[PDB]
């Protein structure tokens, strides 16, 4: 897996070149965003249970067929698995946010997830909807201007949105 | 197939392909498009050098002297086709290439191989190639004016179900070609009249989690195994192992005398 | 790659845990370091040709038989001198990667893992590269945290070679 | 096999159990049984808290994304395994535990310690773990689909010293590798280094002298060098291991554990004296020929 | 193959939902940039031969092992094929820019391409280097301020760079 | 999926060509249309429940035997009315997809292809849905380009059914 | 695995046949050649490191793309893996020479090796070239007339060449 830094390194190594002054400066700018990235990971993690439960509640309210008898999230084991998956995906999204690179999310969580779900009969579109609900809640929590030093977090918030969207597409 | 499956299987572009027909009083552009499509199909999407083009056959088609089916046959009989697909290939690889190129499908059964091996032994290359283009299957799908196109991913009248699964062995993706000879991936399953799992597009992928080692890569080893240790429950087995354990797994399989049929990234 | 960020996540994932204060503190440590690491990388990169040529000459001085003895493993011809300069450049460039990544990950992945087999197979003396690495340590002109981090990676390679 | 002494040795429950196999097209109850077995075996029958479960690895096992062996491998490489067995242990202790958990047997020789200590030192813990799981021995006994289990019974390839050493590592059914009298200490460092064995002392509950453990120094040797000469007229000698000596009290009693070599003709007196010391006989073994 | 519009549609149909007011406004903002997108396609197309040839010459100057006898781009046939691949990839990048979606790359240009290169012995890392060089030359072309109604094309340039990166990663 | 942009590309691609002025003009045509399509999609979405309900009753009025005959294919019971309002909702929803896409693609891919097999298999009259579509044409209230593009897709469905 | 003797036995058992007088005579001739076979195995083994390293050097000299940055044999771990593979192949070729039957090489080395390299992206055509370089060095070593009882080793040399050819064909 890569982080924002080693992503650049690996690209440079395959070309056998030193990082350019432009690339180094791009990393310096990333370093300048580090505190915002740490806060964003902290804020999502601090609210993880709420993000998952509220998104799952909203999801089943919109898709009652999931929780009717015979539905894919019906029975405790399957509901429990569904809630577990929502948290796994959120957790890996926070991993990607922490590292600044999607490789952890892609390599460990999403790679092969669609196939697992298709084989199981898990409705991918409903998972994607759930991920979208978690995304909205997470972005609001990150952007909340209270109790934190004020500043512009649009760049980090956009990166997090991309990670959530990756997860949604990977299963949708 | 529909988007939901075609996207996973890497065959969206095949599904949206439209048969190309040479109409009466076609323009020069339409003839050009048809010639390009024939070269792409019959030559399995190789990069075609200008020195390899059939100048004369192209002229005759453009002059409406010969039909599209005649032009397909001219290309199939050409030295270009021979050099690409016949002179350096074993016969069974050559035959499945003819089925892909000329009928747009994979072979259905071993007897198709036997028929065409006999025909080559009897009448040589020209008789073998003409059998495809003159067949009822060619005439009823493409006639004289439609460029052949791949059909194996769609339910055809009088096909065998295994034609669909086998299509993924001979069609490897849009940006692929039948250029390197080689052996047929179909030999065993044709000979024994069986099928093999479809690992194409993104269906080869499997979950990694924390179990995929230092490179976060799993490899899928498909083996044929017997009991020559613990009890063997299936004659056909798959193992998922990380990069770090791949050498150990090969050595284990090797020590047991079991046969590796395929390995790929998962 | 052993970098602070990826290792933090990998350890958390092993336990199926969200990141916590421990991992956030790992991140602050990385941030405290990163600007110095990047400044070191730029300085080594800007002086790369001087450092590499100087290091090669330092090896030739300490081990004169390498430029005098015939053999594929020696630098008595231009072929061998070019291999040698290339190799030293590899060490330097990858060290700059370690400074950018904030860990020995790049050295481990690209150079150190398997260096023993290579040096044994092609009859290269690890003492040659130790000498080059000492030259680079003593001539990069880095100060402060950049010097400290650069030398830790240079010493990491030296220690590996001995 | 082990029949008469099975219960007192703590082996009877394993005699009564079958290997836990994950069949192709397994059911969910099959997966749960594997998960339970792997946690009990690989984590040495420690209680596992819900917060410590490897939920992701369990999911992948349940889904068939990893076989039993790969699930074992994941558990063995987890921070949970390392916290329990690596970070607080002498590496020889770690190797003992790995053998018990992953191969179901005790180390046979010092060569095994050399191999695994060097492998750990040169390539790290993960590499060492792989060596157990990718071993020929692991493959032959458990293969891809069977949870590792204790191999009490004699098999091809065994050595006798393995049998005695299993009861240095296995201390009974209601017990864990982290709840044994010797605590973190390597059980076999000395046995392996000297290639010696110890009299077997079965688990508590079924063996009164279960707590007998020798000291660092000042132990009685196993065999009666010199024969019966020091004892005068004696027919045969026995080595008796005694534990829980308290009655006279300090300083008359220094160590509560003692091994003595006594002649046949004094066994009656010896048992009488032991009883009055309060002690419990741990083992009796012929000491002369 | 999707475009920027039908991508949204396909997801919405999988959920059985109408496009939301936000999705419609999103697609509307896409329409607002339509002229910039069309110009970017027009510019890369107008310079396609120079982009390809200049990138090729640069690649072989950085990687002269490719063209020396025995090299993967030695002999006219192989050089001709290499040039075709560079042109093909650039053409498909313009398609993705035109449609506003990556599916055309994933469906056609990149579909099995890594497999093809491994089978042929084409050095995929080198192809990635050549793609990166076309990328740099293409974005300068797109950003050229002369002879065009001045405005901010940063979003499209970022999108185009993404398509080039997707191609490079597919063969890297 | 039939849409101006995807058809420009697939045609150029089939001919091995870069996009030229022709495909650029196709894109301008798409841009000229798109806002009206998006406006039309919004207007239809906001009234989806009214249109679907009114269309369902329009069919019931025109074909009263449907609410009175017992049978899986009829709307005499509650399930049938649910099936029916569902089907009409499908038509209306997918039509808005066409307005968003700027072509019949969504109708072709999701509804039209195979509909003849479905209606025959389950004994569903094409006329019922034509009447429903006719209602939506008469009631969607659109005007200008939005009306023109929307009626083309409704009529396209009607023509496919008749 | 089979050796030269059990190969014949297996074919006979499948027929329910005693070995014929001719088959026994052929094995006697095999026995009479045994000393040469042992010498060939000993000579190849005794020069294994030189054979491998000389072959590797020559390969990278002729195919420098392998070792340029981004090349499959670039980086110490990949270079070490490549040298390991060469040695493995040489080792199993010696095993086949020793037993007089290719089975050990086919079952325990080449089994799935082409597919493995394809999956890994290892250039099989370059492995084949490496194997050929080892072949040519090995045969000269086996044929060296110095310090050995003089005689005709043509048959054994041809057999060894055959084993090398299998390996080169298999990996490509
Ligand atoms: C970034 C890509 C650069 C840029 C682009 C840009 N273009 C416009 C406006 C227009 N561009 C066109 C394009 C064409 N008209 C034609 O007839 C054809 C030939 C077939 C083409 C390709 C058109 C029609 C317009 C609108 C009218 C006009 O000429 O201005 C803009 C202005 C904003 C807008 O959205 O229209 C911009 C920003 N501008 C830069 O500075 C970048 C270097
Ligand atoms: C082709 C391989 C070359 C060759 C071989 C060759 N060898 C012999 C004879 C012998 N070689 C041995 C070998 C060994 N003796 C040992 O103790 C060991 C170490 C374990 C080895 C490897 C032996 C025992 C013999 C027999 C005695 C003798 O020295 O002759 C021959 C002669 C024929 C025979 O089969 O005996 C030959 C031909 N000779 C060449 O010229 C080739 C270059
Ligand atoms: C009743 C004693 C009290 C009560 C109930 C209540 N339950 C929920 C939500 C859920 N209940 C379940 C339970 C099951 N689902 C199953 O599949 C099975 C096994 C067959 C069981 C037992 C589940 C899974 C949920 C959550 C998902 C869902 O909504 O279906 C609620 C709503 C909770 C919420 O946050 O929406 C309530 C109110 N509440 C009381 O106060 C009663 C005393
Ligand atoms: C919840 C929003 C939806 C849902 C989920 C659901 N998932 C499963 C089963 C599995 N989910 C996973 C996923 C993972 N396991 C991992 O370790 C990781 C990280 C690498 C992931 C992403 C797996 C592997 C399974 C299968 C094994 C298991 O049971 O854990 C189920 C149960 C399916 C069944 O029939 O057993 C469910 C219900 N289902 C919905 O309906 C929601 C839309
Ligand atoms: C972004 C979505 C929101 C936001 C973030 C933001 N944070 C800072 C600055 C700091 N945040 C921290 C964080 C922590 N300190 C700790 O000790 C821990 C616990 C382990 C954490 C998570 C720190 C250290 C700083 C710097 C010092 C300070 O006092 O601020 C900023 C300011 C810019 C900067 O990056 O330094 C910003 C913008 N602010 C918003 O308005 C968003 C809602
Ligand atoms: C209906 C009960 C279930 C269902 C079916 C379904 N099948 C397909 C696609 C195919 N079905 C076949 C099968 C055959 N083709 C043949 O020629 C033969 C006889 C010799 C058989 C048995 C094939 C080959 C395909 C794929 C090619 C094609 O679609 O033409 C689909 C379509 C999937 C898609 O994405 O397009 C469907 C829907 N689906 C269900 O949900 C039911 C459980
Ligand atoms: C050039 C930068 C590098 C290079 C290229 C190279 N490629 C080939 C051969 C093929 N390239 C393709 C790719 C495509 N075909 C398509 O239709 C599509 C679009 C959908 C793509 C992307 C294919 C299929 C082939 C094989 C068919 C054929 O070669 O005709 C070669 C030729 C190899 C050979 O002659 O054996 C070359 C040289 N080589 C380099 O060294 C550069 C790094
Ligand atoms: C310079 C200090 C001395 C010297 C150098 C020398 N090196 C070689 C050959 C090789 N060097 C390497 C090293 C690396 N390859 C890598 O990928 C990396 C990590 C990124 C390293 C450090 C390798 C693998 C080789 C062999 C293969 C190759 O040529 O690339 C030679 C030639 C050896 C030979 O037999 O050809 C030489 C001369 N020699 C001296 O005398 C200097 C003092
Ligand atoms: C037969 C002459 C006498 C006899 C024998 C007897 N032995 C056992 C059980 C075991 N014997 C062994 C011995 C070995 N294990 C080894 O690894 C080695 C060398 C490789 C030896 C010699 C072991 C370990 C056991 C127990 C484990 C097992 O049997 O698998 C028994 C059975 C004990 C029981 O059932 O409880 C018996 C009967 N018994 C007599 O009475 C004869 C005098
Ligand atoms: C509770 C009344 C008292 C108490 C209990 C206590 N026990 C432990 C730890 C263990 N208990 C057992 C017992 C069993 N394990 C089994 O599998 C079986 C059935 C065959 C039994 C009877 C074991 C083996 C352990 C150790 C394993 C583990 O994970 O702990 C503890 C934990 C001690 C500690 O964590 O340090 C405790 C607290 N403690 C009291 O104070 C009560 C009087
Ligand atoms: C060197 C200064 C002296 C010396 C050392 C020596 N040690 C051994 C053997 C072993 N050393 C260990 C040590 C450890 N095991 C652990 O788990 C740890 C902590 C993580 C340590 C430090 C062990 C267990 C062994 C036994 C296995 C092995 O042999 O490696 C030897 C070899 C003894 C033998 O007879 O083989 C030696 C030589 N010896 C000296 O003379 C020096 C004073
Ligand atoms: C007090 C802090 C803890 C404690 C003590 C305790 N000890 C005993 C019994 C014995 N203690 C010894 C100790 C020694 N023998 C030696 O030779 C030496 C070194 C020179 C020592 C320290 C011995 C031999 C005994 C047994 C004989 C005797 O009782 O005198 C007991 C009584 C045990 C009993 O079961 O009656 C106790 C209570 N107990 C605690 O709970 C404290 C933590
Ligand atoms: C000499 C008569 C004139 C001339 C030559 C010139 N050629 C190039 C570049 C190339 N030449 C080739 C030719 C071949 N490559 C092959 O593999 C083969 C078949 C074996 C041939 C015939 C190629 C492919 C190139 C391009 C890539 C490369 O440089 O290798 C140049 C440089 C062109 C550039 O833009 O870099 C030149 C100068 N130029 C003159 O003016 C002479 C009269
Ligand atoms: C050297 C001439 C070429 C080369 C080789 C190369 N190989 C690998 C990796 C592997 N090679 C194997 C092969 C085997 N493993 C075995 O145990 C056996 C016998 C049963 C064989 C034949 C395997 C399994 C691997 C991967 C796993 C492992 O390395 O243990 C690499 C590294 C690949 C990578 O790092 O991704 C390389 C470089 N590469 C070249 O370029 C030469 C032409």
């Amino acid at each position: 897996m890569f982080d924002v830094f080693t992503r650049v390194v690996s690209q440079a190594d395959a070309r056998g070149e030193y990082l350019s002054g432009s690339q180094l400066d791009a990393l310096s700018a990333t370093v300048a965003e580090g505190n915002k990235r740490i806060d964003s990971v902290n804020r999502i993690t601090g609210n993880a249970s709420a993000i998952v439960s509220n998104a799952a509640r909203a999801l089943f309210a919109e898709q009652p067929q999931l929780i009717q008898p015979g539905g894919n999230a019906y029975t405790s084991r399957r509901m429990a698995a569904c809630l577990r998956d929502m948290e796994i995906i959120l957790r890996y999204v926070t991993y990607a946010t922490f590292t600044g690179d999607a490789s952890v999310l892609e390599d460990r969580c999403l790679n092969g997830l669609r196939e697992t779900y298709v084989a199981l009969g898990v409705p991918g579109a409903s998972v994607a909807a759930g991920v979208q609900k978690m995304k909205e809640a997470a972005l609001d929590i990150v952007n909340d201007p209270n109790g934190i030093t004020r500043g512009d977090c649009s760049a980090i918030v956009a990166e997090i949105a991309g990670y959530f969207d990756r997860a949604a597409a990977a299963v949708a | 197939t529909s988007l939901v499956s075609a996207q996973r299987l890497g065959i969206v572009a095949v599904d949206e392909a439209i048969p190309l027909e040479l109409r009466s009083r076609s323009t020069e552009e339409e003839v050009d498009a048809v010639i390009l499509a024939v070269y792409r199909q019959v030559l399995g999407n190789d990069h075609l050098m200008s020195q390899e083009r059939l100048t004369s056959a192209e002229s005759l088609l453009r002059g409406r002297e010969i039909s599209v089916r005649d032009f397909v046959r001219a290309v199939a009989l050409s030295e270009v086709y021979r050099q690409k697909f016949f002179h350096s290939n074993p016969q069974n690889r050559f035959i499945e290439l003819n089925y892909k190129h000329l009928l747009g499908r994979a072979p259905y059964d071993q007897s198709e191989i036997a028929f065409h091996t006999d025909l080559y032994h009897q009448g040589g290359y020209e008789a073998e190639i003409n059998s495809y283009i003159d067949s009822v299957e060619y005439t009823e799908n493409f006639g004289d004016w439609v460029v052949p196109y791949f059909r194996g991913f769609a339910t055809q009248r009088n096909q065998k179900t295994v034609g669909f699964s086998r299509s993924f062995q001979v069609y490897r993706g849009y940006a692929t070609s039948d250029r390197s000879g080689s052996r047929s991936r179909l030999t065993r399953e044709l000979a024994r009249n069986t099928a093999s799992p479809v690992y194409a597009g993104s269906t080869a992928e499997s979950l990694r989690g924390t179990s995929a080692g230092s490179r976060n890569q799993m490899y899928r080893l498909q083996v044929i195994q017997g009991a020559a240790g613990t009890r063997v429950r299936r004659g056909k087995a798959e193992y998922l192992v990380s990069y770090d354990n791949l050498s150990a797994k090969l050595q284990q399989i090797n020590r047991q005398g079991d046969t590796v049929t395929m390995i790929s990234l998962a | 790659m052993k970098t602070p960020l990826t290792e933090a996540v990998s350890t958390a994932d092993s336990q199926g845990r969200f990141l916590s204060s421990t991992e956030l503190q790992i991140a602050f440590g990385r941030l405290r370091q990163a600007n110095a690491g990047l400044q070191a990388a730029k300085a080594l990169t800007d002086n790369a040709q001087s450092l590499v040529n100087g290091a090669a000459q330092a090896v030739y001085n300490k081990f004169p038989y390498t430029t005098q003895t015939q053999g594929n493993n020696f630098a008595a011809d231009q072929r061998g001198k070019d291999k040698c300069a290339r190799d030293i450049g590899y060490y330097l460039r990858i060290v700059t990667y370690c400074l950018v990544a904030g860990g020995t990950g790049p050295l481990d992945e690209y150079l150190i893992a398997g260096i023993d087999e290579i040096n044994r197979t092609f009859d290269l003396s690890p003492s040659w590269y130790v000498e080059a690495l000492k030259y680079i340590k003593a001539n990069h002109g880095l100060s402060g945290d950049a010097r400290d981090e650069a030398n830790s990676y240079l010493d990491y390679a030296i220690n590996a070679l001995s | 096999a082990i029949t008469t002494a099975a219960s007192r040795l703590g082996v009877a429950p394993y005699n009564e159990s079958r290997p836990v196999e994950l069949r192709p097209d397994f059911s969910l109850d099959d997966a749960k049984m594997v998960i339970r077995a792997v946690y009990r075996q690989v984590l040495g029958n420690d209680y596992i808290m819900d917060s410590e479960r490897l939920k992701g690895a369990e999911s992948l096992l349940t889904n068939g994304s990893i076989s039993v062996r790969e699930f074992v491998r994941t558990v063995a490489k987890s921070e949970l395994y390392k916290k329990k067995f690596l970070y607080n242990n002498f590496q020889t202790r770690v190797i003992e535990l790995n053998y018990k958990h992953l191969l179901g047997r005790a180390p046979f020789s010092e060569d095994e310690v050399i191999f695994h200590l060097d492998l750990y030192e040169n390539q790290g813990f993960d590499a060492d773990i792989d060596s157990y799981i990718d071993s020929v021995e692991y493959q032959e006994n458990f293969g891809e689909n069977i949870v590792p289990y204790y191999r009490f019974n004699n098999q091809v390839g065994d050595r006798t010293v393995g049998f005695t050493r299993m009861f240095r590592l296995y201390r009974g059914y209601a017990n864990s590798d982290r709840s044994q009298l010797e605590r973190s200490s390597s059980r076999l460092a000395t046995e392996l280094g000297q290639n010696t064995v110890s009299a077997i002392v079965g688990p508590s509950g079924s063996n009164a002298g279960w707590a007998y453990r020798p000291s660092r120094a000042g132990n009685t040797p196993a065999k009666a060098l010199g024969g019966t000469v020091p004892f005068g007229q004696a027919s045969k000698l026995f080595r008796v291991e005694i534990t829980a000596i308290s009655a006279p009290g300090y300083p008359k009693v220094r160590r509560s554990n003692k091994a003595v070599i006594v002649p046949f003709e004094q066994l009656n007196q010896t048992l009488q004296q032991i009883n009055r010391l309060g002690g419990k006989v741990a083992s009796i073994t012929p000491a002369s020929l």
